[PDB]
């Protein structure tokens, strides 16, 4: 089957105009549409028929077909344009879409995690086991290390850690589980959550409470 | 105005059959094409399928193609997508989308195609201790998704629930956490509201210091 080909990221300064690229076989002889989706979201129609913008689209949405390529343009670019962008093609007989654009505006303040750690509660340890949770929210970049101590000593197993999530604000959210017995962690005096994020590392203490 | 609402989603096993629905209005339904739009989770759009005016014709992605049966009421403006022979490349989230280009969506509603068993989660609460942050554990379910909310939906703002892991055993976990002023933790009471279709799980759980 035929592919549509985006790049696979894009990065545009604030206030320059994003341009977003939509190449396959024949695509000057098709129609080219585009979709705004942001994390969470369903996708938003922005330009079809290679150059229409639906009612309620602003202008500063544009779409072009020339050469075997579709362009998305996208004027006065802010930060609440950071999004998915996929181009869709139909003709033809199949709809074929591209396998999408991020959108990154530089020029986002540097963010640091809140971050917060939570021991067992009462009702679980009762139930014979133990969960630690350790929240990283608001922070920017979306890359985050989460290390975990037992007292002093690092954990090597019963981690489990999500990727980063764009959140609505283009923040980033993130969190990690530590699995344990009760007596495990009872044993010690505590654990601690260690989150660095561009070199500059948080950290976090709870303790069983007795 | 328009509104396109989706029905149908859950578990089912491979290889065993599932139908959505999209319910609309806001428009004169059996003017438009209508179409199935799919979405597996951090990856990107696919169509799956379209529909003429009449219901008359139809076409299908290659993939889903024999598998999957479109179909509409235009009585009842209701869209249907009949998925059998169900393959574990089948987990998406489901969009229903209006006419030539999709210019209305639905929320979507998600599929997930396993061989394994729903699990209801277990909800534990996560006290706390200026600002003081308590919330919701929300432990080992199957599959997505979860809704978690504060005092029977009534508290809504400060309010953040993180998105979910996926743990090496293939059970999620997700938490939800609310700000608040440490000096209401005294005089005010907070509840989590949380539900978990596909197993009927329905938990309240009140955060206490």
């Amino acid at each position: 089957q035929s592919v549509l080909t985006q790049p696979p990221s894009v990065s545009v300064s604030p206030g320059q105009t994003a341009s977003i690229t939509c190449s396959g076989e024949k695509l000057g002889d098709e129609y080219a549409s585009w979709y705004q989706q942001k994390p969470g979201q369903s996708p938003v129609l922005v330009i079809y028929q290679d150059n229409k913008r639906p009612s309620g689209i602003p202008e500063r949405f544009s779409g072009s077909n020339s050469g075997n390529t579709a362009t998305l343009t996208i004027s006065g670019t802010q930060a609440m344009d950071e999004a998915d962008y996929y181009c869709q093609a139909w003709d033809s007989s199949t709809l074929l879409f591209g396998g999408g654009t991020k959108l990154t505006v530089l020029g986002q303040p540097k963010a640091a995690p809140s971050v917060t750690l939570f021991p067992p509660s009462s009702e679980e340890l009762q139930a014979n086991k133990a969960t630690l949770v350790c929240l990283i929210s608001d922070f920017y970049p979306g890359a985050v290390t989460v290390a975990w101590k037992a007292d002093s000593s690092p954990v090597k197993a019963g981690v489990e850690t999500t990727k980063p999530s764009k959140q609505s604000n283009n923040k980033y959210a993130a969190s990690s589980y530590l699995s344990l017995t009760p007596e495990q962690w009872k044993s010690h005096r505590s654990y601690s959550c260690q989150v660095t994020h561009e070199g500059s590392t948080v950290e976090k203490t709870v303790a069983p409470t007795e | 105005e328009v509104q396109l609402l989706e029905s149908g989603g859950g578990l089912v096993q491979p290889g065993g059959s599932l139908r959505l629905s999209c319910a609309a209005s806001g428009f004169t339904f059996s003017w438009y094409v209508m179409g199935w739009v799919r979405q597996a989770p951090g990856k990107g759009l696919e169509w799956v399928s379209s529909i003429y005016p009449s219901g008359g014709a139809t076409n299908y992605a290659d993939s889903v193609k024999g598998r999957f049966t479109i179909s509409r009421d235009n009585s009842k403006n209701t869209l249907y997508l009949q998925m059998n022979s169900l393959r574990a490349e089948d987990t998406a989230v489901y969009y229903c989308a209006r006419g030539n280009y999709f210019d209305y969506w639905g929320q979507g509603t998600l599929v997930t195609v396993s061989s394994a068993s729903t699990k209801g989660p277990s909800v534990f609460p996560l006290a706390p201790s200026g600002t003081a942050a308590l919330g919701c554990l929300v432990k080992d379910y199957f599959p997505e998704p979860v809704t978690v909310s504060w005092n029977s939906g009534a508290l809504t703002s400060g309010v953040h629930t993180f998105p979910a892991v996926l743990q090496s055993s293939g059970l999620y976990s997700l938490s939800s956490v609310v700000t608040v002023p440490s000096s209401s933790l005294g005089t005010q009471t907070y509840i989590c509201n949380v539900n978990h279709k596909p197993s009927n799980t329905k938990v309240d759980k009140r955060v206490e210091p």
